[PDB]
RNA sequence: UUACUAAGUCUCAUGUACUACAU
RNA sequence: GUGUAGUAUCUGUUCUUUUCAGUGUAACAACUGAAAUGACCUCGAGGCUC
């Protein structure tokens, strides 16, 4: 059952061994230096290594061996209505191929302009405060604002079927039109 | 639509005293 | 007082059943040899139609089993589906697991649903390993998945038995356990969780296992608490002597299906064949080997052939060539068979001269060797002519001369051969023969 | 740099000792 | 160098009805009794749920 192999004594201080594990002490027995168990027979050492025991001490064995030219646009607000209830619309217009001819590398030029809702709370100047704005941003012309004193207008409910193209967030995609081939921005 | 393809220890646990979960306040 | 129930749903399809006997043993013989034993056997089927299945399930069936029925599925489809207890005995992998569930879904829809205070199973499948119940189980969803009327729980060792418990709770059409386990279930909380008063079908796949895992005495005492009118099936690969004994214990006449477990022709017995292009070399090769033969001199040889006018030819062409024949036809008065019967029995090294169908009831000793000048065209004549040889330690020699056209004949050669009988000849008679067969076979 | 604790019960097998009892 | 009966000790293997109440225990363990069925929600856990 040894299948011929020679197994040294722990003492004989150690021809590479098939399992550097299994070993004989002092005295004739044979042991598991991990599991440190005796066993009286090779075919007791085969059942220890085919055994859950010894495997576990194998892998805890493993484990410790592993141990901006700021330019204002010019903004059109206008009072709008529709069914049911009142909302707001903003027409902003933009430069009439009038120094955009000198940037044209493909430079986020495909990117349309982008509003965001932001709370008065933190200004430049931090004076007064406790309204919203809703900020329209373009890169090189300047930032634009509207405050919105209605804690609610033209907020709606599933307007369209719920289609996932985030682009930056559900108020841009829900409510925006980018007439960029006359370069107004629509907002509503 | 447009679905295309191509081409152990059981009675050591309840021994160690886990038969009545136990807690620290 | 038990309550009746049905076990036979068989209806034989009018092709089936205008089979032949003869018809049948060759089926048998063509389909890897199907030995039976046992009263009232059904005839194998050969399609999954001729079973009268729905289309739903011909559908899912086909997905479930791609290809022809096996020899195990032929013939046990229809001996279990007809209500019989059966012994099968085939290999792993020969499909035999439909072979006892398609009757026994049959058989459990058609019972009565469980009431709202039985427990079920109305079927339970035995196994020996956990690997093989689970196999079995999904399986059995696989079936049960179609149709909510029908579940089934997989009870076995080595895994949670509270997982299980909670399934039985709600009642199960069909079980599929390990022994312990299900007994284990059977005694627990007063036997009040499982019920074996409504189990009418019993099968055991892998039966010679359960006795080698030290089952015997679960199975024992679980056929001890079910009906003994249940059916019951036993499939496994082997048929130890503790199997045998526990089939005369828990079976009521039982049909035993057995595979191929022998060779269809004595295995002593040593087949040949010469391969040949005109009738005329065929004969140049029957007196070769006539001659041949004298070279190791009772020692005595029978020509088979095909018919009366054929026997009449050979006997005088072999006789022109200087070979004496004692030939034997059903055209000749019978006075005269028997007086070449009587001068083949009498004169040393005498050579019979004989039509094929006369073969099986020649009333002859055996004999060293038989030549099969015309090709056989059926496996049962083939049985019938080489057995002439046939004789334990004592048994001699059949070879066969096959035309080049004769791809039926060459058919039978293949499957009735030992593999290291085609090795020992020619690597191109092996191979023409290979090829004759496979073009019959795709023939059909 | 890993701050020091694992086998138990059952089942079916193997390892090894032993105790009365007979040639 | 044997046989009858019987014992002890390794090792392998494996986790037995999910719960409740009583006995029991240092606490366990173990033992003693019964048994839910259905629906729903979030990530085997969870419910002043019905």
């Amino acid at each position: 059952l040894s299948k011929g192999e020679n197994v040294p004594y722990t003492f004989q201080d150690e021809q590479v061994r098939s399992n550097p594990y299994i070993y004989k002490n002092h005295s004739g027995k044979l042991v598991c230096k991990l599991c440190n168990t005796m066993h009286m027979s090779w075919s007791s050492v085969e059942r220890h290594l085919g055994g859950k025991k010894h495997g576990l001490n194998v892998l805890r064995r493993g484990i410790s061996i592993e141990k901006x030219x700021x330019x204002x646009x010019x903004x059109x607000x206008x009072x709008x209505x529709x069914x049911g209830s009142v909302g707001l619309a903003i027409q902003v217009n933009y430069s009439s191929e009038v120094k955009e001819n000198s940037v044209d590398s493909d430079d986020k030029a495909k990117v349309p302009p982008l509003i965001r809702i932001v709370s008065g709370l933190e200004l430049s100047d931090t004076k007064q405060k406790g309204k919203k704005f809703l900020v329209i941003a373009y890169e090189p012309f300047e930032n634009i604002a509207i405050e919105l004193p209605p804690n609610e207008i033209l907020f709606s409910e599933n307007n369209d079927m719920d289609n996932n193209n985030d682009g930056v967030d559900e108020l841009n995609k829900k409510c925006t039109f980018w007439d960029a081939i006359s370069k107004l921005y629509y907002v509503q | 639509e447009g679905a295309e393809q191509v081409d152990m220890p059981y009675w050591l646990y309840k021994l160690h005293g886990l038969d009545r979960e136990y807690r620290c306040e | 007082e038990l309550e009746p129930f049905q076990k036979n749903f068989y209806i034989e399809s009018e092709t089936v059943s205008s089979m032949s006997e003869m018809e049948v043993e060759e089926l048998r013989l063509s389909l890897d040899n199907i030995k039976i034993k046992g009263t009232g056997c059904p005839k194998p089927v050969t399609k999954w139609s001729q079973l009268g299945l729905s289309t739903d399930t011909m559908v899912l069936i086909t997905k479930l089993h791609f290809g022809s029925l096996t020899p195990i599925q032929s013939q046990a489809l229809p001996a279990i589906m007809s209500g019989r207890d059966v012994i099968g005995i085939s290999k792993t992998g020969s499909g035999k697991t439909i072979s006892y569930l398609l009757p026994l879904l049959r058989q459990v829809k058609a019972q009565r649903p469980l009431s709202k205070h039985e427990t079920g199973p109305m079927g339970l499948i035995l196994a020996p390993t956990r690997e093989l119940a689970l196999q079995i189980h999904e399986e059995v969803t696989k079936f049960t998945e179609a149709d909510t009327s029908i579940r089934s729980v997989c009870c076995t060792g080595g895994s949670e038995m509270k997982k299980q418990i909670t399934d039985l709770k709600r009642g199960t059409e069909i079980v599929v356990a390990t022994p312990g386990r299900f007994i284990d279930i059977l005694t627990l909380n007063d036997g009040k969780l499982l019920s074996t008063k409504r189990i009418t079908f019993v099968v055991m796949d892998e039966a010679d296992r359960l006795f080698d895992l030290g089952f015997e005495p679960q199975i024992t005492q679980i056929m001890k608490t079910v009906r003994p009118d249940k059916q019951c099936v036993l499939f496994s690969a082997t048929f130890p002597n503790k199997l045998r004994s526990f089939a005369v214990r828990v079976l009521h006449s039982p049909i035993s299906i057995t595979i191929n477990s022998k060779g269809m022709v004595n295995e002593n017995v040593k087949q040949k064949f010469r391969i040949c292009h005109s009738e005329d070399e065929k004969f140049d090769n029957l007196v070769q080997l006539i001659h041949e033969r004298s070279e190791f001199f009772d020692a005595k040889a029978i020509i088979f052939v095909s018919s009366q006018n054929i026997c009449d030819f050979i006997s005088k062409k072999l006789l022109n060539a200087g070979i004496v024949t004692c030939a034997i036809h059903a055209g000749k008065p019978y006075q005269e068979r028997l007086m070449n019967l009587e001068k083949f029995k009498r004169e040393k090294n005498s050579i019979l001269l004989c039509t094929e169908v006369l073969s099986r009831g020649l009333n002859v000793p055996e004999v060293s060797l038989v030549i099969i000048y015309n090709a056989v065209k059926t496996f049962a004549q083939y049985v019938h002519t080489t057995g002439r040889t046939a004789r334990g330690s004592r048994s001699g020699t059949a070879i066969t001369l096959l035309l080049h056209d004769e791809l039926s004949g060459a058919y039978i050669l293949s499957k009735a051969m030992r593999d290291e009988e085609i090795k020992a000849l020619d690597p191109l008679q092996a191979k023409e023969l290979q090829e004759m067969s496979a073009k019959f076979e795709s023939g059909m």
